[PDB]
């Protein structure tokens, strides 16, 4: 019921739209103003903020959210830095989207609860569908 | 705290002045607590509204106290207004020397006219009192009739008008004129005040002369030369000196309505005047006309005006009207007076003009208290006063845009 | 031309309606040229100000013409207001069917109350006339006393109030409520109107009840239940229907002053109401408070308001006040009437409310002409009217910034 | 008395300041707003406009000016395009600042009355000063 998604892109935006359809309260935060306006109606709360600043994260109230999904793409440093800040806020579950194998290793060692690799993870279940078909 | 000192400072001056008039040496006849507080507030927050006649109530010592409050109140705000402008006691001494010098020479000129009539002792204090009052835009007069006996006297009209025109426009305008001496090299603000004052006074003088020409009470039983003086004086006094030459209670309603706008737009910025100033009225008026004509920006005097200036001008205007609306609403419930007098009193009190139509003496105890608050808020300024007693927290979070239909 | 059609269209409707009342079949007694023009203008630019009583001046055919002008004028502006909002006759038929359906069912409910008292023929035309008048925010009444005999009748109060509340808020609000049915999913504009109307009406109802409770003329010689109805009705009628249940001429001045602000802010945007709308007042009020609190942006209902919305809201407000100021200035010179009535008449005419205190019948020929212009400009809108008759040239040159002191 | 300078840079700004000191009416036009604000007090008229648009040039009133100096630097295409537009406005004298030898050749053939090469032209007069010294 209490979910937060950081980064409204192809992967992050899809999570907000799907969660909103199921009837869940989702907080969407993104630096780009156009992304927040587009997903303003698809999220319970839409915020234009920078996730790499610890002062803004406290203003949003991320510590309240049990699940935080960091879906920042094409900016690996922002994704790595955001998750490191979230552990200081003792977030119980942090789900991070990885970009490559090296980024996957860094996120694992800095304390990411679950690492998502949308291109690689989709292949291993498309292949599973082929066997079942 | 930076804007809170001015709010606290004027409060301290008023209460000190109020108790200074309580001694049985300033006033011949006993004075009530509310009247002394009102008189001190009007003198400190330099407005000119009087519940008791200065000449017939206070003595020479008492009138000296009023003279001190006007000089302290007028110069205290003027110095801080200049400091606020430059930020957003070396300078104080320069302004004090300039203010004293111009008032002293004006008193000497006025002495040529007053001491032959009132005497060496009476004519010199009266000339000095009016020189101090006029330069600081006070409107206080020792005589029972506020300059109504000198409607056709060129010496009284010219000298006194020059004092609250020079002291009305900002001290930045005075500095820029003497430093540059070329209109092409003046700043945008200086060119707005010099051009705006000439245009606004000319329109006001034409309006007063035309509307009051046939009025038997005022401007009617006067010579043609005296009509020009009275029309000229009554056009420049509403912003913001509040001196009189005709009875405002016997004027036409149309003249009073035009005076309401005249003493709402007040005068210059960093000076002794109060009210939304002129530049604010010009900025708003030109910004709206540009929007109506489709212009993407407000352009005046070959320059451009940025949005923060536009919104600040529009913010102070609506805030000032809301305060005036609250004052009229409060006075109608409290005072059982005609509505036109109540509206005229509130605009005059907020603009610190002091013009009235038979209402200030007859105000009740609760009505006087409302006027004191209105005078204090108008003198300080709606934006400056709020910042003193409002919690400040700079936001750092943006929000998605929303569509609102404001048609 | 896009905004010029509405200005020309209403002009054509008024003159056609004015000459339609000239025939010796609409009015029993002869009607002057100015009164017919005023009556047509008030009906077309739906305001409700009447120089002659509708029942005692016009016949059944004449009242039908007034009913036609109200429906055409109210729907003509409402359809264009919706079109302007969406741009900046498929839709017209949808609005016409909705307006007729709600007015028809309201007339049937009103018929249960009126036809037992006036008759089958008289009670059905009266119910239909008031259903049309109330929904379009007209305030016209066939009876000599405008709903003053039904102060305590729940059927008259509830049905009529529902009509100019539903027709007062914008049609976008009505569409959004029925399409979404969840307050969390409403638009920012819809949430401003629904929340603003409840807050504004509650404050107005409290103000009217408290101030007029001890007034012998109004709200005094009534039962406690009737006091609630009259206070409730007099709080929602100023914006913008202008129906009566108490005599505004016998009310306290404080209630009238509060009504001036109440009927300057009007109601919904794309609807039958006129006057700076409610959202405009909220946008300005929240923008100023944010500036005073130091907020870098105006945030309300978890959203953000952009600068073009802020300046447009502030531009229409100052332009509206300037037009009202000109109307008061013009009427004071022309009409020899008490100032409070003149101010109340001008705000009512500009906001197309129609409330008056013993002034509309006694206006002179020149005074009526000024009101017609004020009613026409207020109905069209200061921004829309100017664009029709102003040369447009989009500037493409920027200028260096200039510093202006607006303190 | 009637001069116009286009491009408020190191070379263009120096002309406006020197002409203003001598008591001449100078119109300064530049796309950058900071440059126009800085030289607003040093020019009789300061305008924020683009010289490559023929519609804006007519608004300024360049045809009135007898002398127009195109001091646009680091943007050779803007300098070349501006001078070509000015000849359509039958400007009597057009002085252009060149960037290199190839730009000097292009300006000469498109009808520039006088071509200025500040780096090269200063050397030939510094060398002249050495001989006279
Ligand atoms: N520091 C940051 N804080 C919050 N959001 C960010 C930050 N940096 C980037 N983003 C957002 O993350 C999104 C990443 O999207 P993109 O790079 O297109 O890949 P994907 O759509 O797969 O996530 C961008 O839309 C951007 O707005
Ligand atoms: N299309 C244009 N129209 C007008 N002015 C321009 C245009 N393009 C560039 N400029 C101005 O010309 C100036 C060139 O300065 P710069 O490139 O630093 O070299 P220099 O200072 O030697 O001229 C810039 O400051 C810029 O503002
Ligand atoms: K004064
Ligand atoms: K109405």
């Amino acid at each position: 019921k209490q979910f937060a998604v950081i980064g409204l892109g192809r992967f992050g935006g899809s999570i907000c739209k799907e969660l909103h359809r199921m009837g869940h309260e989702v907080l969407a935060v993104d630096i780009n103003e156009e992304k927040v306006n587009a997903y303003a109606s698809y999220a319970t709360h839409a915020v234009i903020a920078n996730a790499t600043e610890e002062n803004e994260l406290l203003s949003l109230g991320i510590r309240n959210f049990e699940y935080v999904i960091v879906a920042i793409g094409a900016n690996i440093q922002a994704s790595t830095l955001t998750t490191l800040l979230l552990k200081e806020l003792d977030i119980p579950n942090i789900w991070v989207k990885a970009q490559n194998y090296y980024h996957h290793k860094v996120l694992e060692k800095i304390g990411a609860d679950r690492i998502i690799h949308p291109e690689k993870d989709m292949g291993v279940k498309i292949a599973q569908s082929l066997s079942d078909e | 705290t930076p804007p809170q000192v001015l709010a606290i400072g004027f409060f301290l001056t008023i209460i000190i002045g109020a108790v200074l008039l309580m001694l049985p040496i300033s006033t011949t006849k006993p004075l009530s607590w509310i009247d002394a507080l009102f008189t001190a507030a009007s003198a400190t927050t330099v407005t000119g509204l009087a519940v008791v006649d200065t000449g017939t109530q206070f003595t020479v010592f008492g009138q000296t106290v009023i003279m001190g409050l006007i000089q302290i109140g007028g110069l205290g705000f003027m110095t801080f207004a200049v400091l606020i402008v430059m930020i957003l006691i070396g300078l104080v001494k320069v302004l004090f020397l300039f203010s004293i010098s111009i008032e002293l020479i004006a008193a000497l000129i006025l002495s040529i006219r007053l001491v032959p009539q009132y005497g060496w002792s009476s004519g010199l204090f009266a000339s000095l009192f009016h020189a101090i009052s006029a330069f600081n835009n006070a409107g206080f007069s020792l005589w029972p009739d506020n300059l109504m006996s000198y409607v056709g006297d060129p010496t009284v009209n010219l000298v006194i008008t020059f004092l609250f025109i020079t002291g009305g426009i900002g001290f930045t305008v005075l500095f820029d004129v003497m430093k540059n001496r070329r209109f092409k090299t003046f700043s945008l603000h200086t060119k707005l005040m010099l051009t705006g004052t000439l245009m606004l006074n000319a329109i006001a003088m034409l309006t007063v002369f035309i509307l009051e020409y046939s009025n038997p009470g005022t401007l009617g039983h006067l010579h043609i030369v005296d009509k020009l003086w009275a029309s000229y004086f009554q056009a420049v006094t509403p912003r913001t000196a509040g001196f009189n030459s005709l009875d405002f209670g016997s004027m036409r309603e149309g003249t009073i309505v035009f005076t309401l706008l005249l003493m709402f737009i007040g005068a210059g910025s960093a000076s002794t005047a109060s009210g939304i100033k002129l530049t604010t009225f010009i900025v708003i008026l030109t910004s709206v006309i540009a929007y109506l004509r489709g212009k993407k920006e407000t352009v005046i005097f070959r320059r451009s005006i940025k949005y923060p200036i536009i919104i600040k001008a529009l913010a102070v205007s609506v805030t000032s009207l809301f305060i005036v609306f609250l004052g009229i609403f409060a006075l109608t419930i409290t005072e059982q007076a005609p509505f036109l007098q109540i509206v005229f009193e509130t605009f005059s009190a907020f603009g610190t003009v002091g013009l009235t139509m038979g209402l200030t003496p007859e105000l009740t105890t609760a009505g006087k208290c409302i006027i004191i608050v209105i005078m204090f808020i108008g003198r300080i300024g709606p934006l400056t006063f709020v910042f003193s007693f409002a919690k400040t927290e700079q936001s750092n979070i943006r929000y998605p845009d929303g569509e609102v239909f404001t048609g």
